[PDB]
């Protein structure tokens, strides 16, 4: 299996390249980690702003290897005041069988990458979600973002247990825009969100009428 | 039989030494005066009186013994050496607390004289005998302060008589009983010093800060000393040995610091220990005592350095 | 002597435990203990190693603190997790994260400072 | 194994033909940040980036390419590869692949996953280049600048009578390097500054001891020194000279090949690896090839025996013992050591001349533990030709000989012929650890002479004291559970027709602990100068018991009516900014004179300049209050600096910055001053020195990004290291 | 292992079952049916009610113009044979590019989660009425994509 070291990919605009180690856990048959890049609107793109080092590379069983990503001038010519979304993928292919009617099983793990520019770079201890405003709408809730960073809400509850246990559809939202997600009415909302590395904290809010602020 | 009767001299003389510097040698004459004498040691196992009716032969051996080393009021020794031999017969130079004078000039004479063979210690007599003088030079040490001095050298000058019973009896007095004689003679001589050659430091301390042992090799530790005088001489430098050298490095005079860690001592660049420098005019010379602590035979030994280096100035 | 000598520490290099990038939430019975072998150059042993630093609450005495909560880095001597070390030749110590509790974790990338006090005889 | 080509990752053709490599380690191009290693050890930190392009120039029918790292010229200039023996690395353009198939035995493993790329090469034309001792191919020379290093003193002399005066012993060793050549000149000798009273001394001293110019030659491995210098005590006695001197120093070679040791022989059949431990420490472990193997990597600081066992591909091992000599002048077989001095002879003063000088000395090491040496003095009126050999017999001991015919003619009609001999003996580690490290048999005739007789007056009144047969055994025995190395020495100086003087001593250093911590070293000795009268003895007693912040010690000796003792109770403290000492004592001048005395010390090593204070005394209870300061400065370089530890004038690096107030450098704790330059001087020679930043004691105004950096001083050179 | 949640482990890495098919007995009579086989895939460190919060699985592949909703087969029967993948309930067909329904069918066995998958071959009706199926070796590729939030 293609073991991915951490749950997200983060790369700096002032740096030229960074390394991410991969490691296969198989014991007998070798696999190859091939890497390619697609954009936001799911079209294949070999040119563009991100140039990929390893498109096809193989690793022996019980070993480890890496994937480094670097820059083209198209990353310079896009706006540096907000993030952009694109994605790099890696799949393992097993060896083919000589027999007829063979269904080959290939697996891949999908993790997103966010581009942080040097001008709006964050320090590692920064809790940047300490400024979000909450607005009561009838029938659901509207996600509004005054920051240029991405916001994905998969949870809203009256406690911690209903926020992590309750069924809620995953949605992605672009910066400085809005969209409506259906939910019930709660007095003191506790919101779930995802950080850069995969930890699970919870935020506490206080509501003043119909507009709420972070406690 | 061999009975020994001792009788020591009783003279007191004075002399003015004048103005001296430390490397020059003031000559002094030790004149002999045939004066009064006092008997101090008697032993009787034979007869006491004799009327002179038997044939009796006599012998004579003189004894003037002065120490080379002498205690002063301030505690430093005077290393005095013998300048000339003359018409003497030198024997037993291996002693360090006493030199020894002996003189045989008359032998094979039989007497017909009546006298006192075993004498009591309480008598004084008449003395008339003229012989050659002695010449004396005083070597000043390395350290001496200025001013006036009244140094007293204790010396026992005497004249004994040897009487035995058979012809061809050559017998000498043993050394362990000869040094037990009392302090009879004194000499009131005076000296004046304005100050000659003396080192200004007189401490010789070697210390510094701290660093690791990986850079302890090819080290440097120097301390200089200035020597000043006003008389043209030929000075000689000698470093006296106090400790033991751990490992053999050949002909190099190394000063041990303890625990198997010695140190090479380089006097003004040349690693020799002893040097030779002469004087030219007024001014001063210097002795830079540098030291390399390279004594490691691939084994480190942590121990506190508390050595020493005693200096002394031998003059030729 | 008068000289209290420092021998050496990994021939004048910087000491950094390269762990790659792994998450602080793991099972406390087997983990990614990256083995580090540090040599010390002696001139000719008479040496003991003391590691100090800030610690967290409880009765455990083998973890140095970080700049953010719910994750620490634990140290043990030699190959094998049997004997831990109380907080020419060589000495081996491995740094591995150890966790005894669940809950909220705020922060994932880290850097640590470990002070090794070398007292000579 | 074969794989599935029909998975179709990209709908458009990526056209990099992804089906042929199904069974050579092809990493397709991009860039990496790994470091570089040769035969297991590292060279530089992981900051360099060497790229790799594919060999499209190779026109074949099989169409297979292998990505090798296209190494650029500057990193191969610092990798440790020689440039004069292999002229194949000099003709490639940077765009193509610099091939490695021309030299034999090199296989490349370009592993981008672990990132280390291990490469083996044969042991005949390599620079090993480990943790210390950088190769001579990459050198940063010194910047044009002047430098000084002082050590001041000064005291008060209070006596019971006469008067008072002061002393100011200020010396000085200036040095200026403009490019490679540096002048080491001593501008100050010794001085004096007195107080005013009724009796004046007022003597101003001046002399100049040694002026010389020197620079190391890395091609023929020597260091020529022109000016005032000194020769070692190999065969002849030492005297200061003036002129050139091509002397092979010991500091220019690596520390693990430092010293003399016999090489090991043997026949191998496969690639084995020799690992050896004397009593518990592994020193060298590497692979050695087949055939008549003879590795010359280390002849280090180990006295004797070691068990050479080889382990080949299956595991059987053979062992055999080798013997060592450990005589003070043996050399490495196959290498040259020489002393070629020329110029003119010096006298007593600085302005004293003499005859023309030319003295040659060399050494030659042949195989199977054979060695030659020889002195050749070619002059107009003095010819002393020396020749000798050295032998290692093994178990009974080692031998050496010295044949030397010295013929010369003095101008006062005196024909001079003379024959001298010398034998050297040694012994290896027995069961009771008895070792005779040196045993001389220097034999001199009635007509041997040194150069010192003609430069002085015609009357000399001394021939020499070292006239006839000598024997000097120096046994050192160590017994277990006591940690005692007791040593005895017996010397023999000779006279003619008057009594002989015989020096012989016995010393013992035992180790025990009574009511205290471990670390107590206590010594006892017995020395005695023999002749027929006055058996003069000499015995010293010294005990040292530490308590961490104190060391109780009494070092008393007694030769003849002179007994002393001490009462020291000081050591160093916790953080290290200052150091103190204090001692008591009592002397004995023979004639009932015994009174107290006091010696103390008061230092503080400030990072601008280290300084001390000293109160001392002597016999008749004096008082000498002093103040001493040391360190140096580097005036008129690119910028000025002042430091505090220097062994001579040189061997130190100066780290530079801009706009800082003060930052301490580790290993000596020197902070920078107001213009911001710091220089550490308590370091060694010919090693890879690294200087870092202290993270636990920095102020909150500056930030250090690049900590680790490298430098290169041979001796007397100043580095150049800027950090941001 | 607690690192990388909802991951495929080292024991269940290579699943391979060989289809026992013959053209004249299964793709010749109109009902186009052969026996259906079961597929087992377990996801370690993933929770039952928390499945939609972390991972959603969608099938990737090229769409067929004459038969919507199945996987591409190549060889001598390109466009003639189809592979229909079964859901956990065994009845609903999951089109390539459409996401998996969270809920029913999952088995919480310990700290892992069992997902019973299916794999099945379906013949083309135009090829069934015209009997154009030729016996021989058939090759196809499959790639399951897990979309992590």
């Amino acid at each position: 299996a293609v073991s991915l070291d951490r749950t997200r990919a983060v790369f700096d605009g002032s740096e030229k390249s960074m390394t991410l180690d991969i490691s296969n856990d198989n014991k007998q048959l070798p696999y190859l980690a091939q890497a390619w890049i697609e954009n936001e609107n799911q079209e294949k793109i070999i040119t563009g702003p991100v140039i990929a080092t390893p498109p096809v590379q193989r690793l022996e069983p019980g070993a480890k290897s890496m994937v480094r990503l670097s820059t083209t001038p198209d990353i310079s010519k896009l706006p540096q005041d907000r993030e952009s979304l694109f994605y790099f993928n890696l799949r393992e292919i097993p060896p083919r069988s000589e027999k007829a009617n063979v269904l080959q099983i290939a697996l891949q793990t999908k993790i997103k990458l966010f581009y942080r520019p040097a001008a709006i770079k964050t320090r590692p201890n920064e809790v940047w979600q300490d400024q979000l405003i909450l607005n009561k709408v009838s029938g659901g809730y509207r996600i509004e973002n005054p920051t240029p960073y991405y916001v994905t809400v998969i949870g809203l509850g009256g406690s911690e247990k209903q926020a992590e246990e309750g069924e809620f559809e995953t949605v992605m939202l672009s910066p400085r825009s809005e969209q409506t997600v259906k939910s019930a009415n709660y007095n003191t909302p506790y919101l779930s969100y995802i950080n850069d590395y995969g930890g699970r904290p919870v935020l506490s809010f206080i509501c003043n009428g119909s507009r709420c602020s972070v406690k | 039989w061999n009975n020994i009767v001792f009788y020591s001299l009783g003279d007191v003389n004075s002399y003015q030494g004048g103005n001296v510097v430390i490397t020059q040698r003031p000559q002094f004459i030790t004149s002999w005066r045939p004066g009064i004498a006092t008997v101090t040691w008697n032993q009787c196992n034979g007869p006491g009186f004799a009327d002179g009716f038997w044939a009796y032969y006599r012998e004579y051996i003189a004894w003037v013994v002065f120490p080379k080393k002498v205690m002063t009021q301030n505690g430093y020794p005077l290393f005095i050496e013998v300048h000339n031999k003359g018409s003497w017969s030198e024997e037993n130079t291996g002693d360090n607390d006493s030199y020894f004078f002996l003189k045989g000039y008359k032998w094979d004479e039989r007497a017909f004289d009546a006298g006192n063979l075993c004498q009591k210690p309480g008598e004084t007599t008449r003395l008339t005998e003229k012989f050659d003088d002695i010449i004396f030079k005083v070597a000043l040490p390395a350290d001496l302060p200025l001013g006036d001095y009244s140094v007293k050298i204790p010396y026992t000058s005497g004249m004994q008589r040897h009487f035995a019973s058979y012809l061809g009896a050559r017998f000498k007095i043993p050394y362990n009983v000869a040094k037990t004689l009392p302090r009879e003679n004194e000499m009131l001589f005076l000296f004046k010093n304005i100050g000659g050659c003396r080192p200004s430091a007189q401490s010789l301390e070697i210390k510094h800060g701290d660093l690791s042992i990986n850079s302890a090799n090819n080290h440097y530790a120097a301390q200089t000393l200035s020597v000043s005088c006003d008389v043209p001489a030929n000075i000689r430098f000698m470093l006296l040995r106090n400790t033991t050298p751990t490992y053999s490095h050949g002909k190099k005079f190394s000063v041990g610091l303890g625990h198997g860690w010695d140190s090479i001592v380089s006097v003004n660049g040349v690693d020799t220990g002893e040097t030779t420098m002469r004087w030219y005019k007024a001014g001063t010379q210097n002795l830079t005592i540098g030291s390399r602590l390279y004594g490691e035979s691939s084994k480190i030994q942590p121990g506190v350095l508390s050595g020493s280096a005693t200096l002394l100035m031998i003059l030729p | 002597h008068v000289y209290i000598p420092p021998c050496t520490i990994n021939n004048g290099q910087n000491i950094v435990v390269d762990f790659g990038n792994i998450n602080p939430e793991h099972v406390d019975n087997s983990r990614g203990e990256v083995t580090k072998t540090i040599s010390i150059s002696c001139p000719y042993g008479s040496l003991w190693i003391k590691v100090t630093g800030n610690t967290m609450g409880g009765g455990q005495n083998n973890v140095l603190a970080t700049n953010i909560t719910h994750f620490g880095i634990a140290l043990y001597q030699g190959k094998g997790m049997s004997t831990p070390l109380t907080l020419r030749s060589t000495f081996t110590f491995t740094s591995v994260p150890f966790r005894n509790g669940s809950g909220i974790l705020n922060g994932g990338d880290f850097r640590t400072t470990a002070s090794m006090s070398m007292i000579y005889n | 194994v074969e794989f599935n080509t029909d998975v179709l990752d990209a709908a458009d053709k990526k056209n990099i033909d992804f089906t042929r490599f199904s069974e050579a380690g092809y990493v397709l191009p991009g860039q990496y940040l790994l470091d570089v290693i040769v035969n297991g050890q590292s060279i530089s930190p992981a900051s360099l980036q060497i790229s790799f392009v594919e060999p499209q120039s190779s026109g074949d029918k099989a169409e297979k390419k292998l990505p090798q790292a296209c190494l650029t010229s500057d990193m191969v200039r610092l990798m440790g590869l020689t440039a004069e023996s292999l002229d194949k690395v000099v003709y490639w353009h940077d765009g193509q692949c610099a091939d490695f198939h021309g030299l034999p035995g090199v296989d490349i493993r370009p592993d981008t996953g672990a990132g280390v790329l291990r490469i083996n090469m044969p042991q005949a034309r390599l620079e090993y280049s480990d943790a210390t001792w950088l190769p001579p191919s990459r050198w940063d020379d010194g910047i044009p600048g002047l430098m000084l290093d002082y050590n001041l003193n000064g005291t008060v002399s209070r006596n019971y009578q006469g008067g008072d005066s002061h002393q100011f012993s200020y010396n000085g060793t200036v040095g200026g390097n403009l490019g490679p050549w540096r002048l080491r000149a001593d501008y100050q000798g010794s001085q004096e500054q007195s107080r005013y009273n009724g009796e004046k001394t007022t003597n101003r001293n001046f002399t100049w001891s040694r002026f010389y110019l020197f620079r190391a030659i890395p091609r023929w491995r020597a260091n020529l020194t022109l000016g005032e210098n000194n020769i070692n005590s190999d065969i002849f006695r030492s005297w200061s000279y003036t002129g050139a001197s091509l002397e092979s120093d010991d500091r220019m070679l690596p520390p693990r090949l430092r010293g003399y040791a016999p090489q090991i022989t043997g026949i191998a059949e496969t690639n084995a690896r020799v690992v050896v431990s004397q009593q518990g420490r592994v020193l060298y472990d590497s692979m050695v090839p087949a055939g008549p193997f003879s590795i010359q990597d280390l002849d280090s600081s180990v006295r004797g025996r070691l068990d050479v066992e080889v382990i080949e591909q299956n595991g059987r091992k053979k062992t055999f013992q080798v013997d060592t000599a450990s005589v003070p002048y043996l050399t490495r077989p196959g290498q040259v050591r020489y002393k070629l001095v020329s110029g003119r002879s010096r006298g007593y003063g600085h302005e004293t001349e003499g005859p023309v000088f030319a003295t040659g000395e060399a050494s030659w090491g042949l195989s199977n533990q054979w060695s030659l040496y020889g002195g050749a003095v070619l002059a107009g009126d003095y010819n002393a030709l020396a020749a000798g050999a050295g032998w290692d017999l093994g178990v009974p001991g080692t031998l050496s000989a010295d044949i030397t015919q010295s013929v010369a003619r003095i101008e006062g009609e005196r024909t001079f012929q003379g024959k001298s001999w010398r034998l050297s003996y040694s012994k290896r580690f027995d069961n009771a650890d008895a070792d005779i490290t040196f045993a001389g048999y220097r034999f001199s005739e009635r007509n041997y002479m040194t150069m010192e007789q003609y430069l002085n007056a015609r009357y000399r009144n001394d021939y020499s004291s070292r006239e006839k047969e000598m024997y000097t055994v120096t046994l050192n025995k160590n017994v277990a559970d006591w940690n005692t190395s007791f040593n005895l020495q017996y010397s023999r100086q000779t006279y003619w027709d008057i009594r002989k003087t015989d020096y012989y001593t016995v010393s013992v250093n035992r180790y025990f602990n009574v009511f205290g911590l471990q670390g107590v070293a206590v010594g006892l000795s017995a020395s005695r100068s023999k002749y027929l009268g006055r058996d003069n003895d000499s015995a010293y007693l010294r005990i040292s018991v530490p308590l961490g912040t104190g060391t109780a010690s009494y070092s008393g000796s007694m030769s003849n009516d002179r007994y002393v003792n001490m009462a020291g109770y000081t050591d160093t403290f916790n953080d290290g900014l200052d150091s103190y000492s204090l001692n008591a004592g009592l002397n004995s001048g023979g004639g009932l004179t015994s009174q107290r005395q006091i010696n103390a010390y008061y230092s503080h090593r400030s990072p601008l300049a280290n300084l001390s204070a000293n109160i001392a005394s002597l016999q008749k209870g004096y008082t000498s209050f002093g103040v001493s300061a040391s360190g140096g400065a580097t005036i008129t370089g690119k910028d000025a600096a002042l430091h505090a530890g220097g062994m001579s004038g040189g061997t130190r690096l100066l780290v530079d910055t801009d706009g800082v107030g003060g930052v301490p450098v580790d290993g000596g704790q020197v902070v920078t001053n107001r213009w911001g330059t710091g220089v550490v001087t308590d370091i060694s020679s010919y090693y890879r020195n690294t200087t870092s930043v202290d993270l636990k004691r920095l102020p909150d105004d500056v930030e250090a990004t690049r900590s680790v950096v490298e430098s290169a001083l041979t001796e007397g050179a100043i580095g150049y290291r800027k950090f941001s | 292992l607690l690192d990388r949640p909802c991951h495929v482990s080292g024991d269940s890495l290579n699943k391979h079952v060989v289809f026992k098919t013959r053209a004249s007995r299964d793709f010749w009579y109109p009902p186009g049916r052969s026996p259906t086989e079961s597929f087992v895939i377990r996801l370690e460190n993933c929770h039952a009610t928390a499945v939609g919060k972390i991972v959603t699985l969608t099938f990737k592949g090229t769409e067929e113009a004459a038969l919507p909703g199945h996987l591409k087969v190549t060889g001598v029967n390109a466009g003639r044979l189809g592979i229909a993948l079964l859901d956990t309930d065994g009845s609903s067909l999951l089109k390539p590019g459409t996401s998996h329904n969270k809920g029913q069918g999952e088995k919480v066995t310990g700290n892992s989660l069992e997902l019973p998958f299916g794999a099945y071959v379906v013949a083309t009706p135009e090829a069934l009425r015209t009997k154009s199926v030729v016996p021989g070796d058939y090759e196809a590729t499959a790639t399951f994509e897990l979309t992590y939030r």
